[PDB]
RNA sequence: CUCCGCAUAAGCCUGCGUCAGAUUAAAAUGAACUGACAAUUAACAGCCCAAUAUCUACAAUCAACCAACAAGUCAUUAUUACCCUCACUGUCAACCCAACACAGGCAUGCUCAUAAGGAAAGGUUAAAAAAAGUAAAAGGAACUCGGCACCUGUUUACCAAAAACAUCACCUCUAGCAUCACCAGUAUUAGAGGCAGUUCAGCUGU
RNA sequence: GCUACCUAAGAACAGCUAAAAGAGCAAGAUUUAUAGGUAGAGGCGACAAACCUA
RNA sequence: GCUAAACCUAGCCCCAAACCCACUCCACCUUACUACCAGACAACCUUAGCCAAACCAUUUACCCAAAUAAAGUAUAGGCGAUA
């Protein structure tokens, strides 16, 4: 029996609980720029971004009526697919790694890990020690897998004063439920695939977590929590699976950081996250005197656009678009 | 003549009415006042009940003839699920087109030189096959409903890496969920083609005309082959409620109005649900013809004339392992009569990317007879796939 | 739940229809015919026995092309998918019926005996005297109920005063009107009888369970 | 706020909490409908607080302070319902002359008993209601004998009770002879 | 080899076989309910 | 072996039984395709809570209160206090006529009213 | 409200309103450890979580973020002196999470 | 020691959680009995869907090649109608049907020897008889009812034999037809009947 | 809810010769979960005159 | 000396007399006690065997409106039993 961890969750303040399960410290902003001692056609990237935003909303003729409860799967989902599929092509000249990268569409990502212990409260097994097991079954809208690892954002032994949140009750109160089924460690493709490293992941929040619904449920403060919880869980699962694809596990911790990036949007508001996996030693034994922490960087959600009227996009934010480009321009450092 | 539907399964006939109804001037006492049935009173006759308002979940539609779009003349609609009995031969007659085996010299020439081939093309193509047939999911053996879409998407992504060499490739996008509609008459038969499914490769510029005027005129000698006693409209949806409208699929101002290529997937796990090779090619011709006709009617109006500037549309059809390639030129919109100029279609068929794939090693007497991976890979097929993609940008 | 017959479809189609086995029981749930039970699952193909059935708008004789000839689990004879105009249907296949062949269905009686062509359907009166026929109907337009099994064929002995005398496969004379359509030739699978079941297990596959009288 | 569910912090721990009398029907009858509507929620919040205290007392295995407060609050809310129901009842009689708010009818059931059948609300007429028609609001002749047995069973019980009462009266006279009257 | 284990509990079977709706479905079943009502059974049916 | 006496509830039976049976809560919507539940705002009961600020009545009544006789309200008493005065004045002035019962608050029918007395269409 | 017929709603009809709700709830101490923002209640069987959120917000002006409910089975094991089962009543438990970080 | 174990389904219904007990097991800590208190929180699962017409020949088996027969779980379109949202219920346990020396029964997934789950000995003595196991001189079945080594399918028995029944083939018998079985079949069909290894060598507490 | 037969829609079956698939050693006339049907003048029965909650 | 013993009520029986029953709210014919969708299923038809004839084969009883008497009479019946 293990806990089903849902990256896209309705649980209040889920990000704080997910930080404990993954031993992740969350910092505001993005990672420090990579120290370093073919111009970017911003006008062509803005045009392509608006040609995908307007194709789904306006130009494309729909045979049937699109209801409010289908917009996320009928308009938002196809838009994200084209936006990623086109930017990667346009940015391939600037980033050679993109030309050989693997682009996935709604492929599953699985990570199974043990964190902490519990005393069985009831039954014939009462009193015995049992490991707390967790499983993440994620399905990012799009994700880019490369064959060469990206560079770290900070050193492996990087430390911060921020403490990792704790919980005073059982994880079940999040709420979290237990189920027993196949334990999968999956990066989006089998181990035989040479593209076993993660570049960027694109997540579309489900309609159930839409900003409008959260506002009318007295959960305005939870708008950012949903974004953070999605990033922490998904990127931890992705980087953790990547590290376990290289033979690392709780008793043989990673000897180098495993980083990945995520873009989390609801179709209009975008958030950008960076995650560095520094340790897999999360069991009570392996984590006894482990100083390493996992780090996640994130920004506050910003609207890509304000409104769409007919064939005109009003309020396009180039800052949000450029941030998407910056994530897609990150490349694995070449050797001497 | 044997009638279908046994009596025991048909609704029981109404019970014999009480004889008090027969007697004139007598009002049968019924249980309607009680609001429930009793066996000792006569059954009431209830007037037809109407809800009196609209309730979507309990809506009833009017009789078919009363529908506003009902027409006395039937229209035969070809859609993604239509399977033609005569296959390509029926498609050639329906579209008034002449078939040429193989692809055009201009298209193939693009891939003739090595400078256009992708680096490690065979190694890259082999990885795409292994990813879609083996690595993509946790399942041991991925099914056609998953690998067939993935293999085509990845192949398009592989061909999309040539934007570095050819900057014109930046002016094309791949559109999902687009639908087009074209209506035309053949020998007084009203025909329609409603296109849906697959991927539409759109470009900002029209494709060059494959055939010169001299070849276009040579088509007059060609006589459309006929099949008797099978109708040209067999296996088409005979519709009486329809709208005779032409739709390219996008509203005015779409930056990518020209359909460069149509990708059609036969992603059905069960073999009966899968189209036959010839039937799939017939769907490619009609969809390619439908997209071209929608463009011609848009630019040149609803008139039925030989086009001064023909429209070229390409189509690729596959079930994940077998690929079919098509280049269609819409020379004429005057389709009502068989005689005259005819459309040209270049078709390359039964092109195998790989003969077989082994997801698990074949072991006989504890010896690895066959290793996992593509079997009988034929890189020539991908060159034809690359040639169609490069066409118009190289 | 009480027995409900699967034979409820009211509209003809060539799509195989899912069947429900009876197990030898009638609607009361009691065994009526013994030795019936189990077997392989079978789908029903609606066989059209009124060979001369023109399309709704069209009338008069018409032709059909044999798209396919295939095995039928619901009968001993083989069946043929025939396409004419815009309509397809299942018919019984003759001994030499083959894919691609064209067959004719006519309801016209010529002044003399028209040439006998296997797989065609003409009125008994039109058929030459002394020709092998199959799928004969008792009454005009009733539909073929006789000589429908594999390899069976009746002969048209004589035509007298608007009626035809035919010999059924059991060597019994039958008299029907001359406007009764029939099919020229023997039914397919002439070698049906030759086949040996061989194994008791095969009987179970055919849906025939043990039947012990005493 | 959430503190409304608990008593005045001063009262916590006190053995008793002095409270006034419960509202009587006559006192409430003088009040207006708008006042009764406001009094209901005043009583409702008090009832929830007392119900909360009652449960916590069980959890703490201690006696509830001043338990009669809950009895008084339930009495007042019951009186408020009666006063408001009487106003609606009287108004219904004047405008419609209907004794009951909910329509119904006397019916026989499948067992032969006579029952008052309360009507339910439906979107379709009864003759088209598949589930409603399955109900049988009549009894067949085979029910007649069981009705007689049920009636005779009732008569036997009634006869025994009346006989017992007369016997008790004779026992009473035996012990108290002056009661002869 | 097992003995006395004829009962293989199934709620669907128990309701369908002996349920209230089953008893009312026929006149004999209705009389079953009537007899139990007369006897004063606490449970008229399953 | 089955327990006949115990109350039948949604906890008992197989998965189909447990899902179908409820605990008496009123439905607030319907199920669409894909077992998606659509909640109808109007079906959800709206609590009408008044403003209790500056409200003098409290949960209890002071014991120093004159006990009074209990007189349940009746239709006649309501008529004499709410409808009789208006008719009495009009009768003296001769304006009163039977045809105009509605002037004094009589409702010929309940149809078209938001709150209909019979059949009652409003919650307590 | 409980033990009262609900007026049937037709598409496009007026809002359903309850002027004097007869729902009474108990705030209870959690038997186990709960999050700081979680409040536990015992409510009637007929009260839905939607009712409880409106009930608390409307009557007590308590901002409610999330509400979850469950049906606690009451033991039927106890037997009286007549060997007749004694039923501890089933009750519904609600878990309310306060909004605005309260 | 492991014979399992964990989970789901089905069944069961609070049935070893806290507190208390004068109740209970061989046991005046334990407690599955009694009293009080607490508890299982949905994402898993259940609970689904507007109408009318129309569409649906091509198995599965790594589905590719070579093959078949018992012939197969998996599909629509047209027009009309439709703007809304996350309710309700299952969620505990050492558990069920039994038998009252587990005598036994019990679907599915995973683990394939366990990371999970368990204790054959109340103490002693070491008589007979009895049960099981192990070892056994020489011999090696001696003395004992009897050692060990016209096709197919069920049955009692079991190494089994035998017979019985079923059944392929075979044979006769009845039947010229459709809308509830036979059969959505049609005499190459359907139904009802009949079918006529020892010895030796070798090993064993027999 | 046992059992016999049947219906609907499911499920299970390691290795070894392995052509042939077969109770060969150890994929079938096999086993098995669920729901339903046949009721005592009866049902069901590869028929023991057996079984149909002793 | 233990185990126990002892008790007088609970009610019940037979008559008489009188023709009984039952809509707080809510739920309940679907898997009863389940707020909320186009029904259609509809009831009526000799009681039988058997107390006995010492078997059994026709044959005997259970109701139709006043206690008594006519009268166990007329009468029926393997003219037997018996009615
Ligand atoms: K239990
Ligand atoms: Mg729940
Ligand atoms: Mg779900
Ligand atoms: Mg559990
Ligand atoms: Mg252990
Ligand atoms: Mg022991
Ligand atoms: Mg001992
Ligand atoms: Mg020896
Ligand atoms: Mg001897
Ligand atoms: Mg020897």
């Amino acid at each position: 029996m293990k806990y089903m961890v849902y990256p896209q969750t309705f649980a209040l303040n889920a990000d704080r609980w997910y930080q404990y399960f993954t031993k992740t410290v969350f910092l505001s902003g993005l990672p420090p720029p990579p120290a370093e001692p073919p111009a970017l056609d911003l006008a062509a990237l803005r045009a392509v971004a608006c040609d995908c935003l307007l194709q789904e909303h306006f130009y494309l003729r729909r045979r049937r009526r699109v209801h409010r409860y289908e917009e996320s799967e009928v308009i938002s989902l196809p838009f994200l697919d084209q936006l990623v599929s086109t930017l990667v092509g346009l940015l391939s000249p600037h980033n050679p790694a993109l030309a050989a990268a693997a682009l996935d569409y709604r492929c599953p990502v699985h990570f199974y890990w043990v964190r902490g212990e519990e005393i069985i409260p009831r039954g014939h097994r009462r009193g015995r020690i049992d490991d707390l097991r967790y499983q993440i079954d994620d399905k990012p809208n799009n994700q880019i897998r490369i064959s060469k690892q990206l560079a770290e954002f900070v050193p492996l032994d990087y430390s911060v004063p921020i403490e990792i949140p704790t919980i005073k009750c059982k994880p079940d109160k999040l709420p979290l439920f237990k189920r027993q089924y196949e334990n999968h460690i999956f990066v989006g493709s089998k181990t035989a695939d040479p593209c076993c490293y993660g570049h960027t992941q694109f997540h579309l929040l489900p309609d159930k977590l839409r900003r409008e619904r959260l506002l009318r449920q007295n959960c305005a403060d939870q708008i950012e929590v949903v974004f953070r919880a999605n990033a922490i869980a998904s990127l931890f699962a992705w980087t953790g699976a990547q590290a376990m694809y290289q033979g690392f596990w709780s008793e043989a911790d990673v000897t180098r950081p495993f980083v990945s990036q995520a873009v989390i949007t609801d179709g209009k508001y975008f958030s950008f996250f960076c995650y560095q996996l520094n340790t897999l030693a999360l069991t009570t034994q392996a984590d006894q005197n482990n100083p390493r922490k996992n780090i996640c960087w994130g920004t506050q959600s910003k609207p890509l656009y304000e409104t769409i009227e007919d064939n005109d996009v009003k309020g396009f934010n180039d800052d949000v678009l450029l941030q998407i480009v910056h994530f897609l321009l990150n490349r694995p450092k070449e050797e001497k | 003549a044997y009638e279908w539907g046994v009596r025991s399964t048909r609704k029981s006939e109404p019970p014999p009415l009480d004889r008090v109804y027969e007697i004139p001037g007598l009002e049968p006492i019924t249980f309607a006042g009680k609001m429930h049935f009793v066996p000792w009173l006569a059954r009431p006759i209830f007037p037809p009940w109407d809800r009196g308002y609209k309730d979507p979940r309990f809506y009833r539609s009017p009789p078919l003839h009363e529908h506003p779009l009902y027409k006395d003349q039937a229209c035969y609609i070809f859609h993604h699920r239509c399977r033609l009995l005569e296959g390509v031969k029926q498609a050639l007659w329906l579209t008034k087109t002449k078939l040429i085996e193989g692809l055009p010299e201009k298209v193939l020439s693009l891939v003739d030189d090595p400078r256009n081939h992708i680096e490690n093309q065979d190694e890259c193509v082999l990885n795409v096959i292994s990813h879609a047939r083996l690595w993509q999911t946790t399942e041991e053996i991925p099914k056609r409903e998953t690998y067939c879409p993935v293999i085509v998407d990845n192949l398009i992504q592989l061909c999309k890496s040539q934007i570095l060499k050819h900057p014109s490739l930046a002016r094309r996008i791949c559109v999902q969920n687009s639908t087009f509609s074209a209506t035309w008459n053949r020998e007084s038969l009203l025909l329609q083609v409603r296109g849906s499914g697959g991927a539409r490769l759109s470009t900002k510029d029209p494709l060059p005309t494959i055939a010169s005027r001299e070849e276009i005129e040579a088509t007059k000698n060609h006589v459309l082959e006929t099949f008797y006693p099978i109708s040209p409209i067999i296996d088409l949806h005979e519709c009486n409620i329809y709208d005779v409208k032409n739709d390219t699929g996008f509203q005015e101002g779409y930056p990518y109005p020209y359909p460069h290529t149509l990708y059609l997937l036969d992603k059905a796990n069960l073999r009966p649900h899968r189209l036959q090779p010839d039937q799939l090619r017939a769907k490619m011709i009609l969809f390619a013809f439908g997209s071209a006709l929608a463009q011609a009617r848009l630019l040149y109006g609803n008139d039925a004339k030989v086009l001064e500037q023909p429209v070229v549309v390409q189509s690729v059809g596959t079930d994940g392992r077998v690929f079919h390639f098509l280049v269609f030129q819409l020379n004429t919109t005057d389709l009502d009569c068989n005689e005259g100029v005819k459309n040209l279609a270049w078709v390359d068929s039964d092109q195998l990317l790989y003969q077989h794939f082994w997801c698990l090693p074949v072991i006989k007497k504890r010896v690895v007879v066959e290793p996992v991976g593509p079997v009988g890979f034929k890189p020539e097929t991908f060159r034809k796939f690359l040639a169609l993609y490069l066409h118009g940008a190289a | 739940a009480n027995f409900v017959s699967w034979k409820s479809r009211t509209k003809y189609t060539i799509t195989p229809v899912k069947m429900r086995k009876s197990g030898g029981r009638d609607h009361t749930g009691r065994i009526r015919v013994h030795g019936i039970g189990g077997g392989h699952k079978q789908r029903y193909r609606m066989i059209d026995f009124l060979r001369f059935r023109p399309e709704e708008t069209k009338s008069g004789p018409f032709e059909e092309k044999v798209i396919q000839v295939r095995y039928d689990p619901c009968r001993s004879a083989d069946i043929a998918l025939v396409a004419g105009g815009s309509r397809k249907r299942w018919i019984i296949a003759t001994e030499n019926m083959q894919a691609g062949d064209t067959i004719l269905n006519s309801n016209h009686i010529g002044r003399m005996a028209v040439a006998a062509r296997e797989g065609d359907a003409h009125p008994l009166g039109a058929l030459p005297v002394g020709t092998l026929i199959n799928n004969v109907e008792s009454e005009p337009g009733r539909g073929a109920q006789y000589i429908r099994a594999a390899g069976t064929c009746g002969v048209l002995l004589r035509k007298v005063n608007g009626t035809a005398i035919i010999q059924l496969p059991s060597k019994r004379q039958m008299q029907v009107l001359e406007t009764c359509v029939a099919t020229v030739g023997r039914v397919s699978n002439v070698d049906h009888n030759k086949r040996v079941i061989g194994k008791a297990g095969r009987n179970r596959w055919l849906g025939k369970r043990p039947n012990s009288g005493r | 706020g959430l503190e409304e569910f608990f008593d005045d912090p001063k009262n916590w721990g006190q053995e008793k909490v002095k409270s006034g009398a419960a509202w009587t029907c006559q006192q409430l009858r003088n009040k207006s409908n708008e006042d009764l509507h406001k009094l209901w929620y005043v009583l409702l919040k008090e009832r929830n607080m007392l119900l909360t205290l009652e449960q916590e007392a069980k959890r703490q295995r201690l006696p509830m302070p001043s338990p009669e407060r809950l009895d008084k609050v339930v009495d007042s809310m019951d009186a408020l319902d009666k006063v408001v129901q009487e106003r609606e009842d009287a108004l219904r009689l004047l405008q419609t002359g209907q004794e009951r708010a909910r329509p119904g009818a006397w019916r026989r059931d499948i067992f032969g008993r006579i029952i008052w059948h309360k009507f339910k609300q439906w979107v379709i007429p009864w003759h088209l209601n598949k589930r409603y028609n399955r109900k049988r609001f009549f009894a067949l002749p085979y029910v007649d004998h069981f009705l007689r047995l049920e009636r005779e069973k009732r008569a036997r019980i009634k006869a025994r009770k009346e006989n017992l009462e007369r016997k008790k009266a004779k026992i009473l006279l035996k012990k108290f002879p002056h009661l002869a009257e | 080899k097992a003995r006395g284990n004829e009962y293989q509990p199934s709620n669907i079977k128990r309701k369908n076989k002996h349920g209230w709706v089953r008893r009312l479905s026929t006149p004999a079943g209705v009389q079953v309910i009537l007899r139990r009502m007369l006897k004063g059974r606490k449970s008229l049916s399953h | 072996g089955a327990d006949r006496m115990s109350k039948w509830t949604s906890k008992r039976g197989p998965r189909s039984f447990r899902g179908r049976k409820g605990r008496g809560a009123k439905g607030i919507g319907f199920l669409t395709s894909g077992w998606r539940f659509v909640q109808i705002k109007e079906m959800v009961p709206e609590f009408v809570v008044p403003d209790l600020t500056g409200f003098k009545l409290k949960p209890y009544v002071s014991y120093l209160a004159p006990e009074s006789e209990e007189t349940p309200l009746t239709a006649a008493q309501l008529f004499s206090e709410a409808v009789a005065p208006a008719i009495e004045k009009d009768f003296k002035d001769g304006t009163f006529d039977p045809d105009n019962l509605e002037k004094y608050g009589f409702e010929p029918t309940q149809e078209g009213k938001l709150f209909q007395l019979y059949p009652r269409n409003f919650l307590r | 409200a409980r033990n009262v017929v609900y007026p049937l709603y037709r598409l496009g009809g007026p809002q359903l309103r309850v002027f004097r709700t007869n729902f009474f709830i108990q705030l209870v101490r959690p038997g186990v450890a709960q999050p700081e923002d979680t409040v536990q209640f015992r409510i009637p069987m007929e009260m839905t979580r939607v009712d409880l959120r409106n009930y608390l917000e409307g009557i007590y002006n308590v901002p409610v973020a999330a509400v979850r409910t469950r049906v606690q089975h009451g033991s039927n094991k106890r037997r009286d002196h007549r060997n007749v089962r004694i039923k501890k009543p089933d009750y519904k438990v609600a878990y309310v999470q306060l909004a605005h970080g309260q």
